[PDB]
């Protein structure tokens, strides 16, 4: 039940999603080891990911927090990378897509530096870089990010190196 | 996956020695994510 909808880059829409992308480069602590060495990015293509039952889904629970926490979702736009992002946006996110060993015990990990998700992208680490290639900072082949509604409700603070 | 702290509806990692990083986020529960947007790209090698 899923399509995809390109947007045209004269959309305002794809406009604002481009720049959040690209406004939250920044440099990481491993050099450029598990993401690649970059200071931004080539879009080549943003798409509308469309389920109405996925989208059902999401409200649904929505409601369910903002019920139990004075009528306030908490809701904000993120970055997730993962080898399983084609998973992800035809059957949804669930517990197959958790990082069991992050820092935070096991769940599903979203950035709002668009770099940190970029790290995900072939697996923890960076796994083994591109398939093609083995190079994780691999400036040839296309990846993939999707940048995600998300509901925190009530959020427990962790500070944290 | 593991349970969102009691009272809670999700974890915020605050970054509390690199300034420049932003926060992480992490749900329990993957109904609380909603996929709106599929990016393609290329990271691009400085000059
Ligand atoms: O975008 C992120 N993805 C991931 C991530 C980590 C692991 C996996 C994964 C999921 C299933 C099996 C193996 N690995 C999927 C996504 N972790 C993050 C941690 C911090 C901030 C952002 C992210
Ligand atoms: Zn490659």
């Amino acid at each position: 039940g899923t399509i995809l909808i390109d947007l045209s880059p004269d959309d305002k829409e794809f406009q604002s999603v481009e720049e959040e992308m690209q406004s939250t480069v920044r440099e990481h602590r491993d050099g450029g080891h598990a993401g690649g060495i970059f200071n931004r990015y080539n879009i080549l293509k943003i798409q509308k990911v469309c389920n109405k039952k996925l989208w059902e889904r999401y409200t649904h629970r929505r409601k369910e927090v903002s019920e139990e926490n004075h009528n306030h979702a908490n809701e904000r736009m993120l970055f997730h990378g993962s080898p399983f992002v084609n998973a992800i946006i035809h059957k949804g996110f669930d517990e197959r897509h958790a990082y069991i060993g992050g820092m935070f015990g096991a769940g599903i990990y979203f950035a709002e530096n668009s770099s940190k998700s970029n790290q995900y992208v072939y697996g923890i680490g960076g796994g083994t870089g591109c398939p093609v290639h083995k190079d994780r900072s691999c400036y040839i082949c296309h990846r993939q990010l999707l940048f995600c509604r998300v509901t925190l409700g009530k959020s427990f603070l962790q500070f944290s190196a | 996956m593991a349970h969102s702290p009691p009272g809670h509806h999700s974890v915020t990692g605050r970054p509390s020695v690199n300034g420049l990083a932003l926060a992480e986020y992490v749900i329990y529960r993957g109904e609380q994510a909603y996929p709106e947007y599929l990016i393609t790209y290329q990271i691009m090698r400085p000059e």
